[PDB]
RNA sequence: CGGCCGCCGAGACCCCGGCGCACGGACCGAUUGGUCCGUGAUCGGGUAGGCGGGCGUGCCGGUGGCGUAGAAGCCGGGCC
RNA sequence: CAAACUCCGAACCCACCGCCGCCGUAGAUGGGGGGAGUAGGGUGGCGGUGUAAGCCGUCCACCGAGAGGGGAACAACCCAG
RNA sequence: ACCGAUAGCGAACUAGUACCGUGAGGGAAAGCUGAAAAGCACCCCGGGAGGGGGGUGAAAAGAGCCUGAAACCGGGCGGCGAUAGGAGGGUGCGGCCCGAAAGGAAUGAGCCUCCCCGAAGGAAACCGCGGCGACGCGGGAGUACGAGGGGAGGGGACCGGGGUUGCACCGUCCGUCUUGAAACACGGGGCAGGGAGUUCGCGGCCGUGGCGAGGUUAAGGGGGUUAAGCCCCGUAGCCGCAGGGAAACCGACAUGCCCGCAGCCGGGCUUAUGCCCGGUGAGGGGCGGGGUGCGAAAGCGCCCGGAGUCACGGCCGCGAG
RNA sequence: CUAAGCCGCCCGGUGGAUGGCUCGGCUCGGGGCGCCGACGAAGGGCGUGGCAAGCUGCGAUAAGCCCCG
């Protein structure tokens, strides 16, 4: 646990420090604004392209988390969906915590949530 | 077994699809001549090709006789004849007639040449012979008669 | 372009145990026969039973990563493992005395396989 | 003009942690895949262009599912 | 006095050998195959020409295709990839 | 395995209709209430259109009728706002404001206090000495400190995140030809939808799979079926098996030698991988010999010791828009 | 308790995208069927409904008349 709380802290601290990648001009108009995306700079005269001091910065291999906690949840645990009791009941309670998609009704929320207590497995959103 | 995605789905955002500056790509001038244009004989744009990749592209060579005229004769080795010996039993090209091994060759094959090597002793019922072959089949202990 | 290597699951799974093998009894046949079989597929050695009885001698165990093909006459008894073989190559291989085995039967019979020959 | 003494000053050089790539090695997965270890002062800019992996959309053959206790779609927000 | 002279003649460059250094069995030198793009270059030193700007070659150092720190801003200059 | 109302025929509908031209001829736009009209009875106001009550309906979905986005406009709310300069942004933080959920958190946040280790780096007080001087040298000392890594106690509700704006420094938009773009070079009022390496034939390659001295079927035929799927046959043909030559025409190594990589065998060094030496060595290379064309001949060109063919996918070449 | 003005959220108007639907298109191996006219054709003009303008259908018997199923 040492060396995952301390790689828990460091990633926290990369993607705290991170900033949002946005195309060019993204700010200037509505078609863009509406709409946030990154898209690679490829003008021949455009500043990004050139990576100039002063501009937004481009993503790169190096902003990549620790390959240890990479795609966890903050909480630490690792995220699993589930759309039934049944597949909730395929999961391990000390590492993986149960994501209930967005699309299951609250009839079956609830038996969800019933199993899921009594099993003591963690939800992250449980209603 | 294996199945991969067109270049061009990967090119989709290139602005130019791999094909250079944006004025290249344009017709029978991009290409210097639609088909085999300029390829020496009026206009010499590939003339370089030419004289390098495919020579005699421009000129005439001897004659041909007409199909009809030409006679066409079958050729099998002495290698065959043994090789495959065993197979012309099934169809009755081969068979023992007494204590010798007949093989007929008319129905197959015209000439007999002489690469490979005899082995057995038989004999073959061939209406040519070329010199190496019938000196292999003598060695061997086979004759040759010219049906 | 890339090379995707066999696509056969049953030959990727022997590749991995030829070079478990090879690790096991420390010797470099089995390794090399691997790095041969995984050679791409417009490349992958085919061998007569002609040439075979050229440079083959009674008794000894010929390794074949590859096919076998029956082109010829075999006078030799010789015991060759190949992956795959025509039915006239097996013929002539039984009928000449010796047998056609897969490299699994060969490795079984000669773990350390000591004077295997390998032909390409 | 001839010299000297301190200080300030880069993404350069040094150190700590992290990512990827190249090469070699050991393991597991029934097709291009996955985990870990070792070396890098002699790997990490990039236009034309070459190669590899991945993200997203409509339909089909399968497989496992969700929904009137509220699907698709739409406005704002949280997390990877 | 000599670009279209040489009784002489460097620096320097080239070919080959031996060795040091470096690369190479984790496969170099070399060989075969698939796909290109490139046929307007610029600055900087040197040579011929021109009153000069410039025109034409040569050297491969930098921009083209190159961030960051400076010369006030600067394509080429300095540190630096 | 076709499109799904800017798509698909031009026309999903009173579409070859409306409309344009003297004429030959050209030719659009336009689908959706609700389960049921139950399609708003009655009341106040207005000239009327309508407005406000009150009813219907699960829901106004109210006929200007499924959902109802973007651009644009009006109002409310939070921040700034009349001495301040840069393409409207970047880095860092400070005001004011929002913070239920999906992020952390009373199984304890911002915060406060204490103890330990510590990379690269790295002082000063104090004392002695050298230099005209700025200052430097030796001890202090590799000490204090130092990125980060750990432990303990106190307090008890915020930290992360978001909107706007303030300050410090930096920053002359986007696509394009061009040696060179902020350019007084070209294309750039805004938003939504549509939009540009496709198909066949032939040839060269590669990734994989089947069979293999053979490979493969085309047209078509039979069985079965809801069906064009599925099963079997079909050797015509095509390529390969023998090359050389204009043609007539002739017509070859199933290995006779030498090197030799991997691999295998014997030996030595070596804890093991590993290194050296010797033999054998598939594949690969060099000879020798052979077929044919030219030659009086020598001698040269090409070829000869068996790997091809079919299929799926991909790159490119030529012709078709 | 800032006039104008700029950015962000909420509500409203304007607009008709998106999603869902589809009696319409498009393409197909096989199957069916392929001519009409002087006994006056195709095509067109004009009429015809109680309220009837377009389309469709019909023809002074005019969104129709008669007979067998």
């Amino acid at each position: 646990e040492k060396e995952f709380k301390r790689l828990l802290r460091v990633r926290a601290r990369l993607k705290r420090k991170k900033p949002r990648f946005l195309r060019q001009e993204w700010w200037r108009y509505p078609k863009f604004k509406n709409d946030p995306k990154w898209r690679r700079p490829k003008g021949i005269d455009s500043k990004m392209r050139l990576k100039l001091k002063g501009k937004p910065r481009s993503p790169s291999i190096g902003w990549s988390s620790p390959k240890l906690v990479r795609g966890l949840h903050p909480s630490g645990y690792e995220e699993v969906l589930v759309h039934n009791v049944k597949e909730l009941e395929a999961l391990d309670p000390k590492r993986q915590a149960a994501r209930i998609a967005h699309t299951v009704g609250k009839k079956k929320r609830i038996e969800i949530i019933k199993r899921a207590e009594e099993l003591g497995i963690k939800v992250l959103n449980p209603r | 077994m294996i199945r991969r995605r067109k270049k061009v789905r990967k090119l989709r955002g290139s602005h130019t699809h791999g094909w250079g500056c944006k004025k290249k790509h344009r017709g029978g001038g991009s290409k210097g001549g639609r088909g085999m244009a300029g390829t020496g004989k009026r206009n010499k744009s590939k003339w370089t090709w030419t004289i390098k990749y495919a020579p005699d592209h421009l000129g005439k060579r001897g004659f041909s006789r007409p199909p009809e005229v030409q006679r066409e004769v079958r050729v099998v080795n002495l290698k065959f004849i043994d090789e495959h010996l065993d197979e012309l039993m099934q169809m009755g090209i081969a068979y023992e007639e007494g204590g010798k091994i007949i093989v007929d060759v008319t129905q197959f094959a015209d000439k007999v040449l002489g690469t490979g090597k005899l082995t057995r002793p038989l004999v073959i019922k061939a209406r040519a012979f070329s010199p190496k072959a019938e000196e292999k089949i003598k060695a061997a202990g086979g004759e040759a008669v010219l049906v | 372009m890339k090379r995707t290597g066999p696509t056969d699951p049953n030959l990727r799974r022997l590749i991995r145990y030829l070079r478990k093998k090879s690790n096991e009894y420390g010797v470099k046949i089995w390794k090399d026969v691997a790095w041969r079989l995984e050679r791409p597929r417009r490349q992958r050695a085919e061998v007569n039973v002609s040439k075979i009885n050229r440079y083959a001698n009674d008794g000894e165990m010929i390794v074949v990563p590859g096919s076998v093909l029956g082109a010829g006459k075999l006078e030799k008894k010789v015991i060759v493992a190949a992956w795959k073989f025509s039915e006239t190559a097996r013929r002539k291989i039984i009928e000449a005395g010796g047998e056609a085995i897969t490299i699994e039967e060969l490795i079984e019979r000669n773990p350390t396989g000591s004077g295997v020959r390998i032909m390409e």
